[PDB]
């Protein structure tokens, strides 16, 4: 699916169970991302960071956002599409600025990105914060790195995965 | 200093701006509006205006306006709140006056409540018909349970099929307006003494194979009055649910011989499983298809607007308050089953009875975990309210029937002193606040409370 | 015009805080016509 | 520093104060801001109507409830 809204990007979207989105950006950037999830009315699932390279470093931000989680606010807006899209252009824009630029998906793009994370497997770790730029390091052909956060209360709780070939 | 970031919205648009967290309002919302105007005017949307002598303000979404000589803060507005913009229309006029005291009156009283009216003169009668129906089968109930007279089931037959061909015939025809719940009351109350008449054909005496026939048939048409109609479900829902636990029972007591406690055991078994898996069932629910006559909450949304636009958020907002109408149906229906049966085993005369008013307190435990979780604000109180049942009702099981002081004093004494602390956990304590971990404790507490009645339903039953 | 010499009830008077009229004047500041 | 709006968006520095339309009696707030990029252009038309309406009926339990619940 995809949209162009009274914003400012194109946005693509895919729906399966609940509706799923992407942004690409651009040397650490700020981890603080997870205020996002709780925008001033939409209540996105889960921000999940994902990363994939060699080469090839490639970087993502994927988020799911169920509606009918979110109907009070979807209820003001003329789409759901619309509500998610204005949420993630709102990310970008967030995000973008610094070295850093960021920009929605086309779903087009968000196929060659799920072609990208394929490319054709050890333990999630308890405790990640310093690990993510030595867990790049393992030798392999292609490796995938991704980081999660949900929202088990008020606070944003975290937990990452990495599998390799 | 601290700046709270908020998404104003005002003339259908809303935006995100970072304000001064204690500047008073009365400084920025000048600027705020220009802001706003400059805004709307870069998105070729009319900006706003001041219709007539009135005042810029700034309200809450639920309504109420800010203080404009307070900031922020002592206001209580923090980040990620949201405001709406408004010019607010003038309220002086002149106070009137009416000298006389009966002309005053009148005036008064018709300018500030409701008369009757035919709108509600017809949905009167339906209630009071719907009353008058359910007397009248309870009652052929009673006769055929008293005595052995074949006669009564025509009787129930006819006026059930009278007020269904009634019903009928109101739903085609009137189906125009939202007073066709007049013949949504009908039909719920027409079909009962249905129920009652294919019960009483059963011959011989009154029992198990009237009560599972009964409760079959009154479920299955309830089951199909979702796919007719598609209206007033959650009641529909909580009587299919009743009727599903009815018919299991019977038919245990037909093709089997099994004791009444085994029964009870069992439904109380299958109650918590279901209140476990509830929301999962409603969300499955949600999406059967079903016609599409609105609720109110979408009715009164639907008036006020016009996968992509209109009809998808349209999907969305019935899809979700059929969800929610199925899971309150769903609870109210279990609640009932829980109470039935807490009061069916605790029987006061007998030498297992400690064991069931440990089952009564885990799954008064277990409710109130749902009741705290559940978000619904009638759902909360569906599962309180049922939990302090379950002790309303095992405790006069005991003392009508056990004649002992001794029961008496310990049953009215915890009648009184357990609501009482179920209010004190929101009147003293501050907002209910509790550290997560204290919650998640207590999560934990009534959880354990879950897997002891695993080996006492084993044992109940044997 | 004076209608009799006794002084009686008037009116309330429809007094202005501060900040309102400082916003008032932040307003009426904007033009110069 | 940077001078910003209510809002929080900042002036041009290279423009005048009357090429931005700022007029007299405005209100200038006065920041010293880490970058000079600051903006959130995201605008969502929303329904304001129901976005008002249906917040107060689809609140979840409120303890001024919870306590008529108790006493009731």
């Amino acid at each position: 699916d995809h949209q162009r809204r009274f914003g400012h990007d194109v946005v693509g979207i895919r729906e399966y169970q609940g509706q799923l989105v992407a942004v690409v950006t651009v040397w650490l950037p700020v981890e603080a991302v997870a205020a996002r999830l709780r925008q001033f009315d939409v209540r996105l699932d889960a921000i999940d960071i994902v990363s994939v390279g060699t080469d090839e470093h490639h970087t993502w931000l994927v988020l799911r956002m169920d509606p009918q989680r979110n109907v009070a606010a979807v209820a003001a807006r003329d789409s759901v599409a619309a509500t998610l899209a204005a949420a993630t252009e709102r990310l970008a824009h967030d995000l973008n600025g610094r070295r850093w630029t960021a920009r929605p998906l086309t779903s087009s793009e968000i196929d060659d990105m799920d072609a990208t994370v394929l490319a054709g497997w050890v333990s999630p770790r308890d405790i990640t914060s310093e690990t993510l730029e030595r867990l790049w390091l393992p030798d392999t052909e292609a490796t995938a790195v991704t980081v999660r956060l949900r929202p088990r209360h008020g606070g944003v709780e975290v937990s990452a995965w990495v599998r390799y070939h | 200093p601290q700046a709270a970031v908020v998404a104003i919205m005002a003339a259908d648009v809303q935006i995100a701006v970072v304000l001064d967290a204690h500047a008073p309002i009365s400084v920025m919302i000048d600027p705020l509006l220009k802001v706003v105007n400059t805004r709307l005017r870069e998105l070729g949307v009319a900006p706003l205006e001041a219709k007539g002598r009135g005042r810029w303000m700034l309200c809450l979404v639920d309504g109420t306006p800010l203080r404009p000589n307070l900031s922020l803060t002592e206001q209580e507005v923090y980040d990620g709140d949201r405001l709406w913009l408004k010019f607010l229309e003038d309220t002086e006029h002149r106070s009137e006056v009416i000298e006389h005291i009966s002309t005053a009156v009148a005036t008064n009283l018709s300018k500030r409540f409701a008369p009757i009216d035919p709108v509600v003169a017809v949905q009167v009668g339906a209630t009071m018909v719907a009353v008058g129906v359910l007397l009248g089968s309870a009652l052929l109930g009673w006769w055929r349970w008293q005595h052995e007279s074949w006669l009564p089931a025509p009787f129930a037959a006819v006026i059930a099929v009278l007020v269904l061909t009634v019903a009928t015939m109101i739903l085609a025809r009137s189906k125009t307006v939202p007073d066709r719940r007049v013949g949504d009351i009908l039909l719920l109350s027409g079909l009962v003494p249905l129920a009652v008449a294919i019960a009483a054909t059963a011959p011989g005496p009154v029992g198990a194979p009237h009560a599972v026939l009964g409760f079959g048939v009154f479920g299955v048409a309830a089951m199909l009055v979702m796919r007719f109609t598609g209206r007033r479900l959650g009641v529909y829902t909580a009587l299919v649910t009743l009727c599903a636990a009815a018919t299991a029972a019977g038919l245990a007591r037909m093709v089997l011989l099994t004791s009444a406690v085994t029964l009870l055991t069992c439904v109380l078994l299958a109650c918590v499983l279901m209140y476990h898996g509830a929301p999962a069932l409603s969300r499955w629910l949600s999406g059967i298809r079903l016609p599409v006559f609105p609720s109110a909450t979408s009715r009164w949304v639907f008036e006020a607007r016009p996968l992509e636009g209109p009809a998808s958020v349209r999907d969305v907002l019935l899809r979700a308050e059929r969800a929610r109408s199925f899971l309150t149906g769903l609870l109210v229906g279990l609640g009932v089953l829980t109470v039935v049966c807490l009061a069916g085993l605790c029987d006061p005369h007998a030498g297992r009875r400690w064991l069931p008013l440990l089952l009564a307190a885990f799954t008064f435990g277990f409710l109130i975990l749902r009741g705290r979780s559940y978000v619904d604000r009638w759902q909360a109180i569906t599962l309180a309210a049922t939990a302090v049942l379950i002790i309303a009702a095992v405790a006069v099981r005991y003392v009508l029937v056990s004649g002992s002081p001794a029961v008496l004093s310990a049953g009215v004494a915890v009648l009184v002193l357990l609501p009482a602390a179920g209010l004190t956990a929101a009147a003293v304590v501050p907002n209910t606040i509790y550290s997560p971990l204290f919650r998640k404790i207590v999560e934990w507490i009534e959880y354990l409370c879950l897997m002891p009645i695993f080996p006492l339903a084993l044992w109940l039953m044997n | 015009m004076v209608i009799d010499d006794n002084a009686w009830f008037f009116a309330l008077a429809d007094q202005m805080s501060e900040a309102d009229a400082e916003q008032f004047a932040h307003q009426m500041a904007h033009w110069r016509l």
